[PDB]
């Protein structure tokens, strides 16, 4: 890419994040929301392989469609209410719609198809972006609204997001799909509490964040998209075997670590709002998502798989080394967890 | 201290245990000496009950 | 040093505790309350700005 | 929440009211952690790239050590600060609108009869 | 209680910074003081507990234990310097820190006031005991043995985490102290009828009841002997020590909510024992022991009788100690051998003679021998059985003849009768292997003595 | 040595010098803030 | 004397193919090509 | 124009239910996308019209200065397509099942 | 006649009371 | 909608035939959606093929719905006590039962009358304990 | 096939090292690692904690509830009141429910 | 709004014009200047749970 052409594009890519958040006129958070999708577009196909067309005429769509139901939404409230912006007065169809529409864009519950689909034809880099730098838009639009939205609605998107996601999950084998269908499953937690707490929600994402950007960034140090690809790690990079161990247990939740902060400050906050039916079920089928989180562990380190005779050749070679950010947010994701009281 | 610093990091967690849960006391020190069953009104040249 | 010190010591760790719970209680029932009547400091969601109004002459009679 | 308060400062990191409050004390257990938390990173990076753990990068131990430190320190201030404004903002309440939280008398166990269930 | 834990912590440092030749020296020397300073919390000359701090207190029923998860981690690398020996210098300090932290945290647990500083922690010692097990395991199903060792209890665990988050919302503090000294009387309704199954269960799953104990065999099988010593000497012991700090709430509902338990768990015993009977692998026979003999402690910690509660702590502790001993025996033979099967390696006290007399007096430990607190112990859950329903001794009363049985033909079949022809000679013993042992039963033999340090709570 | 020299075998000094340098200046600054803010905090309440 | 049992091969293989519980016609799924491109072409 | 709002918007579902109803060619899609904003910039520019409410009509042109490129994009993956399969089938695009 | 603004809780900032609330975290 | 409701209102055990009825359209809408979900996702082979899908998914549905209707409406007749959770074990263990046969597997019912049923006695503890499900932020 | 070792043999350490006490190969670490066991194990923990435990003193106050006793028994029979009388809680502290 | 970048920074580039009341160019005020006004200085200080 020109380099001229790669600044525009990620001036782009983060202009477009940051104007949906600054703003308050809803107009100026749309096209917010649209610059994304343009920018986000020509990154997805950088190999230009077959499979990456697909993956960007399907994100393309996805979030086109989305991105116009959005902007109805904002269209309609201008006529129930003079002004460009969602307020307690709004019918409450207008509100449901910018909720569907929204979480269509951020791939939530019942429109959980695309996301999986792009995750799998974009390289690892594009897919950390595509999972956590875009989905700060989206879901800086839903908090701001929050007070008007229904409960009931994201109730089952959360919910269904968190099955689809786990079940998901299990059968898959490609790590960028595996990663695809946590996101999709974090993703519920966070659009459960948006209506009782969103300052919640900023929590159980930035978490998300500070888990999955370590995850990836692990995936490609050795650029294994597979599981059988990941579990000869202890051959091409023994040290972040330990780590990758914990931050993926971590993403589950299990209680020393970390990860466990979101999912039960998510369900005391449930819990004092009375829903002690959906949080408990909630609850459960996380525990899903930890058996695949294991068999991946399994895999890569409580077992060693057999490895090719050339990885000795790739051993000899001096590794390229991980980022420092794999260290500074590895440590402050896998354990945090005795500082709780000042994150929440 | 040398070749002797593997030696002496066991133990000095004890001292500094020590002086944590000797520390914990002085911050729980209300009631010092003002619970009923052992209320009893300062001897002459003592500070306090219990330290 | 004493059966005084445990004894003086768990009332004061109880007090401790009492005191916290009595509070967050009172939390969850202070933060029933301004949800629904919106009439503290927390929960008061924004509505827009009457700093942007215009209450100049217009251009036409009745505003 | 607590966002929507009067006075609010729009985009503020700890306002000044938040002079108030006592200092975190550099000990604090917790900026102690955050500086253990910090090693640990430092180590651990190390362990990564393939250095000697902990013979190496004696700078960068430092950074980390007082990176993660120096942090704390800012963020504990903070952090304290929003938890001292929920007490402002709560007991005040409690006091504005009394009626809603009465203070309630409790019966001495004399007079009240909870049933006993035997094991035997 | 810092000096417990924080020296133990402290060992962490020592076993990764120490020399590779002397880790095993420095760790195992300094942990066996850390059991003397842990012996200090038994000076209680008074009943009020001992409320070190707001978040850790010891009581009587949580100090008969710290001592023990003290004690055991210098036995626990004892008796995998063995295994464990062939490994490359980084194995080992990860092996010997996995192990410190069991008991980091296990101190922390059984010495924790706060009921979810017990589940934050209660489920953090799965990380460890995960790795022991799956990691080191010898056999290809370990890997097996941990995903029912971590569902198993992960499924109970998150009904408990809802319904202690549930409590304080009703309560208002989850201090165990003022949870006690405050009014928390359930009120029989269909759904109360659900907290109380969600609080115990969770801890009924970890003490294996008959209807949930399957983790538990498969675990020990294949789990390395550090790792089956933690399993049954403390692990299980967890959830008897949740059972007693929780039932204190849900105090009206356990009258009528238990029956389910204790027929589950008497019936439960006698078929568990009973398996024993005739079951190939020695780990696996001393497992299906474990169950049984926990068994009866779940029937003593809902029929909550003052005498069934330390006839619970008594025999917790004893049988612990107990257990251990027949696992790390079963391995000194294993090892030998390299089988587990109790057929083959007929004979030994003619080939291994004073390994033999701690495989007799292990066993006169693990059936009811009476100058031994293990009898105590039961002598005590039998008699409150027996004053809940005097049928109750037909079902205590085929269980104790038939651990008789088991308990004689461990020591019939393996250490005597012929000796087996030629496996591979088995080399004579090592101090280390017999010392783990003594080390075992020598403190078996001092608190016989003294009963009275680990009854618990109620007496 | 090495066929291959590596990148690193003499240190990176700018990387000390700005390592240990920021970190010193990270302290004098933090451990400034505290006794300042004790200050502020004793005369902006009693003492 | 002893060798925890690392996996053989065929503990490795099933992990392979693409969806791990393969159903009667998602057996026939393939996995994908590891480059990320495919042979198609016409 | 209440009335007629009501067409406008009926004609947004009846795009809605085309984009979200495949046949064969994406170029349809991209269009019907397309007949969406025609209905929602007709709809903007008729009530911010009825309001008198004329800060609000650079509403109406930013809304298709974006739909624009954001078409402009859309039809430049379409090329794409049909490039790499030449016959831009939305059938084929099932490569990353 | 327009509505009453909500009332102003009045007072300065004393340290939170008993510390951070949270799970055991004796803060 | 005031119609689904209805089976709320009058006591259970009576009125078994609107109790019926209403458990046994609910299935068969939930029987409509999931056959929908089933054939536009999972497609048939021909327009007849997935008429047929929708119909067997929709009558197995419809019949667990009413089996559960009427076997909790029956159950509590016959045993005269309106409020027990096991009523609608029984119905729930029914409804199972007809989804495993429809289903042509003794195992399948196994799971679903544990299942469904479980499920539905905790419908009934719900109603009886008035737990609220999808509740409004009261915080 | 694939390559992989072939079986390690378990060695006699019993051959060389014939004072082989269990706990490593090499002679110096051994004897120095159960001169350490032996002696923190048994002999300043089996012997100083039962020491230290014996002499706990009144443990859980049982030594002093047999002289209260005494005393109490001492008190109550010589003043001819009842040794145990029937209610701990006096009756006319308790102020029960007056209908029922 | 989520991050309020533009207060702080005392910029108004997206205030200005969000409600019918708001300046209308060559001060040519729309339908319902007066009631939007009498509905949004009564909800100032108030929050929407009472501007409700
Ligand atoms: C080792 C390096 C030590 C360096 C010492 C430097 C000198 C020094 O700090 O001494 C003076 C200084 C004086 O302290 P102080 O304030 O006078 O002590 C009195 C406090 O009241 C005593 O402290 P406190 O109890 O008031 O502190 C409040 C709070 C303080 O909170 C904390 O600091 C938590 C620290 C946890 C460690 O208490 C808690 O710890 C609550 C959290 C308890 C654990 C909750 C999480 C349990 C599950 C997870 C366990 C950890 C999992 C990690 C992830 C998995 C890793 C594989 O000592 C310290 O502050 C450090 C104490 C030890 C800190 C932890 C070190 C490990
Ligand atoms: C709350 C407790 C939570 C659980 C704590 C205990 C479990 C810690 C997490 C372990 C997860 C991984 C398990 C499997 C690890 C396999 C490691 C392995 O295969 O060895 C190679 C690896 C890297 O090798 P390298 O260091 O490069 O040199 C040796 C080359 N063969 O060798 C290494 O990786 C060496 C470094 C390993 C990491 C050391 C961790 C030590 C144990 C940490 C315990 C923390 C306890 C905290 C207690 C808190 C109480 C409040
Ligand atoms: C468990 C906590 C261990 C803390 C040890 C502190 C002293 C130290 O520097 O050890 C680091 C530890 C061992 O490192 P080293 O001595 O070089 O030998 C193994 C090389 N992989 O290697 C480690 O990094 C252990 C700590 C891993 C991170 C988790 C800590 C909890
Ligand atoms: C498997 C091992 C055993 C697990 C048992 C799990 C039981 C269900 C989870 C915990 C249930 C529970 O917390 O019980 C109490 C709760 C209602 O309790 P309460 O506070 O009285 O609410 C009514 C207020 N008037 O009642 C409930 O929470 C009802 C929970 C409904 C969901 C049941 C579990 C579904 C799991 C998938
Ligand atoms: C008086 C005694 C009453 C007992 C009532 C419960 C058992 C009733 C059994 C009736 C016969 C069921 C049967 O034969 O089918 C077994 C079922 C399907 O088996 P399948 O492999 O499909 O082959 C069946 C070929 N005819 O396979 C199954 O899924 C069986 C599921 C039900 C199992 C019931 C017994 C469970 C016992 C658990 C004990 C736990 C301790
Ligand atoms: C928590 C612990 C719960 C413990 C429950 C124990 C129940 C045991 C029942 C006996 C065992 C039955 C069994 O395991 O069969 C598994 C079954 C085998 O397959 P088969 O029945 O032939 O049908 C295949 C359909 N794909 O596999 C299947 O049939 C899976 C598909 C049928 C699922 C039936 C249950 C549906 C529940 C719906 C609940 C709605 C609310």
């Amino acid at each position: 890419m020109n380099p001229i052409t790669l600044a525009i594009i990620y001036f782009t890519i983060f202009l477009g994040p940051v104007i949906t958040m600054s703003s308050t006129n809803l107009m100026l958070m749309w096209v917010g929301l649209e610059f994304s999708l343009l920018a986000i577009i020509p990154m997805l196909i950088n190999k230009k392989n077959p499979r990456s067309t697909e993956a960007a005429t399907k994100y393309f769509v996805t979030q086109a469609t989305a991105s116009m139901i959005i902007l109805l939404a904002i269209v309609l409230n201008y006529k129930q209410l003079g002004t460009w912006m969602f307020q307690q007065q709004t019918n409450g169809l207008i509100l449901n719609m910018t909720l569907m529409a929204l979480s269509m864009k951020l791939g939530l519950a019942p429109f959980h198809f695309w996301l999986p689909e792009v995750t799998q034809g974009i390289p690892l880099h594009m897919g950390l972006i595509l999972l956590t730098w875009q989905k700060i838009a989206p879901l800086s639009i839903l908090i701001q609204i929050y007070p008007l939205l229904n409960s009931t609605i994201i109730l089952m998107l959360a919910i269904t997001s968190i099955f689809m996601g786990a079940w998901g999950g299990l059968n898959q084998t490609q790590m960028r799909k595996i990663m695809a269908y946590s996101s999709i499953a974090h993703m519920g937690w966070m659009l459960a509490i948006l209506p009782y707490n969103p300052s919640l929600t900023l929590l159980n994402l930035m978490i998300y964040i500070i888990l999955t950007a370590p995850m990836f960034m692990a995936l490609m140090l050795n650029n294994s998209m597979t599981i059988n690809s990941i579990s000869l790690l202890w051959n091409k990079t023994p040290a972040m075997l330990t780590m990758i161990s914990l931050m993926l247990l971590s993403l589950g939740g299990l209680p020393p670590l970390t990860g466990f902060l979101p999912k039960w400050i998510i369900i005391t906050e449930l819990m004092k709002n009375n829903c002690l039916i959906m949080a408990t079920l909630m609850a459960m089928m996380a525990l899903l998502n930890l058996f695949f989180y294991t068999r991946l562990i399994y895999s890569t380190s409580l077992t060693m798989f057999p490895t090719n005779n050339n990885s000795k050749m790739m051993t000899h070679q001096t590794k390229t080394k991980p980022n420092l950010m794999f260290s500074t947010l590895a440590i402050m994701s896998t354990m945090t967890l005795p500082l709780a009281p000042q994150l929440i | 201290l040398r070749e002797h610093w593997v030696h002496i990091l066991v133990p000095a967690g004890f001292v500094f245990g020590c002086y944590l849960d000797r520390k914990d006391d002085e911050k729980l020190t209300a009631f010092r000496n003002k619970s009923m069953l052992f209320q009893r009104e300062l001897r002459p040249n003592e500070e306090v009950t219990w330290k | 040093d004493g059966p005084e010190k445990n004894y003086e010591k768990t009332l004061a760790i109880l007090q401790i505790e009492s005191e916290k719970a009595e509070l967050r209680l009172k939390e969850q029932e202070v933060r029933r309350l301004m949800r629904a009547r919106g009439d503290g400091p927390w929960y008061q969601f924004p509505t827009p700005e009457k700093e942007f109004i215009d209450h100049s002459p217009k251009a036409t009679p009745d505003n | 929440m607590m966002n929507g308060r009067p006075g609010h400062e729009p985009l503020k990191f700890l306002p000044d009211e938040a002079r108030s409050l006592p200092p975190p004390k550099l000990n604090d257990p917790r900026l102690v952690y955050m500086g253990l938390l910090g090693y640990c990173t430092g180590l651990m990076d190390n362990m990564l790239r393939m250095r000697p753990v902990m013979r190496a990068g004696l700078h960068r131990q430092l950074l980390f050590v007082t990176s993660f430190v120096f942090a704390g320190y800012f963020y504990l201030k903070r952090q304290n600060y929003l938890y001292a404004v929920k007490d402002h903002d709560m007991f005040g309440y409690i006091k504005l609108h009394p009626e809603d939280f009465p203070e309630k008398e409790k019966k001495t166990y004399a007079e009240i009869l909870e049933p006993f269930h035997p094991v035997r | 209680m810092l000096k417990i834990i924080l020296p133990s912590l402290m060992l962490l440092p020592l076993t990764w910074l120490s020399s590779p030749k002397k880790t095993w020296t420095n760790v195992t020397s300094y942990s066996f003081l850390i059991s003397l300073t842990s012996l200090t919390l038994l000076w209680q000359t008074d009943e009020n507990y001992k409320n070190f701090s707001n978040m850790f207190s010891s009581d009587p029923l949580s100090t008969p234990l710290i001592i023990l998860t003290a004690w055991l981690l210098p036995l626990m690398l004892m008796a995998s310097q063995n295994h464990l020996k062939k490994d490359n210098n980084v194995l080992q300090k990860l092996y010997i820190s996995m192990l410190i932290s069991l008991q980091i945290l296990l101190i922390m647990t059984f010495s924790a006031t706060e009921l979810i500083m017990f589940y934050i922690l209660f489920e953090a010692t799965l990380i460890p005991t995960l790795i022991i097990i799956t990691r080191w395991g010898n056999q290809t199903e370990r890997l097996n043995a941990g995903i029912y060792f971590l569902f198993y209890t992960l499924i109970g665990s998150i009904p408990l985490l809802i319904a202690l988050i549930l409590i304080q919302n009703h309560v208002g503090t989850l201090n165990l102290m003022i949870l006690s000294f405050t009014t928390h009387t359930l009120d029989a309704s269909w759904s109360n009828n659900l907290l109380w199954l969600a609080c115990m269960m969770a801890f009924l799953i970890k003490m294996p009841l008959y209807g949930v104990h399957l983790w538990l065999p498969k675990a020990h099988v294949e789990a390395p002997i550090a790792g089956s010593m933690i399993l049954a000497a403390i692990l299980l012991k967890l959830g008897s020590y949740g059972m007693i700090r929780i039932s204190i709430i849900l105090d009206p509902l356990t009258k009528y909510m238990a029956y389910p338990f204790i027929l589950l768990s008497l019936w439960g015993m006698i078929m568990t024992s009973s398996i024993c009977l005739r079951q190939t692998d020695l780990k696996s026979l001393i497992a299906y022991s474990s169950v049984s003999h926990m068994a009866l402690v779940i029937a003593s910690i809902m029929i909550q009788t003052p005498w069934s509660f330390m006839g619970a702590t008594m025999l917790m502790i004893a049988h612990g100690l107990t257990s251990s001993l027949l696992f790390c025996l079963a391995n000194s033979n294993y090892e030998r051998i390299h089988s587990r099967t109790m057929i083959m390696a007929r004979g030994l006290q003619m080939v291994f003679p004073l390994m033999a007399t701690w495989w007799l007096m292990a066993s006169l430990a693990n059936l009811a021998l009476p100058p031994s607190i293990n009898l105590m112990g039961e002598l005590f859950i039998t008699m409150s059985l027996f004053s809940w329903s005097n049928f109750t001794i037909i079902l205590m009363g085929i269980n104790i003849i038939i651990t008789g049985m088991y308990s004689m033909y461990m020591i019939i079949t393996t250490q005597r009768g012929k000796l087996t022809n030629h496996m591979i000679n088995l080399q004579p013993s090592h101090t280390r292997e017999l010392t783990l042992m003594a080390l075992h039963m020598i403190p078996l033999i001092l608190l016989t003595t003294s009963p009275k340090l680990i009854t618990g709570l109620t007496m | 040595f090495y066929v291959r020299e590596p990148v690193n075998a003499k240190p990176n000094w700018l990387a000390v010098g700005l390592s240990v340098g920021a970190s010193v200046f990270m302290w004098i600054y933090l451990i400034q803030t505290h006794n300042e803010d004790v200050l502020e905090y004793k005369r902006r309440n009693g003492l | 004397g002893a060798r925890q049992w690392q996996p053989d091969i065929e503990w490795a293989e099933q992990f392979s193919g693409a969806v791990m519980y393969p159903s009667k016609e998602t057996a026939h799924w393939k996995p994908p090509p590891w480059n990320d491109v495919d042979i198609l072409k016409e | 124009m209440p009335s007629t709002f009501f067409n406008l918007t009926m004609a947004f579902s009846l795009s809605l239910l085309g984009t979200l109803m495949f046949r064969s060619h994406l170029m349809s899609t991209l269009l019907c996308l397309e007949g969406m904003v025609l209905s929602l910039f007709i709809m903007t520019s008729v009530t911010s019209l009825n309001s008198n409410s004329m800060s609000s009509m650079p509403i109406p042109i930013t809304i298709l200065v974006f739909a624009a490129c954001e078409a402009a994009v859309g039809l430049a993956l379409l090329v794409k397509v049909s490039n790499t399969y030449g016959t831009d089938y939305v059938q084929n695009l099932n490569l990353l099942q | 006649a327009r509505p009453e603004p909500n009332p102003v809780i009045e007072g300065d900032l004393k340290p939170a009371k008993h510390g951070t609330r949270f799970f055991f975290w004796t803060v | 909608k005031r119609f689904f409701e209805s089976y709320h209102e009058v006591p259970d055990g009576t009125q078994c035939h609107r109790k019926t009825y209403i458990t046994t359209a609910l299935g068969g809408i939930c029987g409509i959606i999931g056959s929908a979900y089933s054939v536009s996702l999972n497609p048939a082979d021909s327009t007849l093929e997935a008429v047929a899908r929708v119909g067997r998914y929709t009558f197995t549905a419809a019949a667990i719905g009413a089996m559960f209707g009427l076997t909790t409406c029956v159950s509590a007749q016959v045993r005269e006590k309106p409020d027990d959770p096991l009523n609608y074990f029984i119905g729930g263990c029914a409804g199972g039962l007809t989804l495993g046969a429809r289903t042509h597997s003794y195992g399948t019912a196994a799971m679903g009358c544990v299942y469904m049923g479980t499920a539905a006695a905790l419908f009934k503890i719900g109603k009886l304990e008035g737990w609220e499900l999808f509740p409004t932020p009261k915080v | 096939q694939w390559q992989e070792d072939p079986e390690p043999e378990d060695e006699n350490v019993y051959a060389k090292n014939p004072d082989f006490h269990g706990y490593d190969s090499d002679p110096v670490v051994d004897v120095w690692n159960m001169r350490a066991v032996f002696f923190f194990g048994f002999s300043i923990v089996l012997v100083f904690g039962t020491t230290f435990v014996a002499y706990v003193p009144d443990y859980r106050m049982q030594e002093w509830a047999r002289r209260e006793a005494e005393r109490l028994v001492k008190y109550r029979e010589v003043n001819g009141l009842p040794i145990m009388e029937s209610n701990y809680f006096d009756p006319s502290k308790i102020q029960l429910p007056e209908d029922d | 709004p989520f991050l309020d970048i533009q207060k702080k920074l005392g910029i108004s580039l997206d205030r200005h014009f969000m409600f019918l009341s708001a300046e209308q160019p060559y001060k040519n005020a729309a339908r319902c200047h007066a009631f939007e006004k009498e509905w949004i200085e009564c909800a100032h200080g108030i929050g929407g749970t009472r501007a409700k």
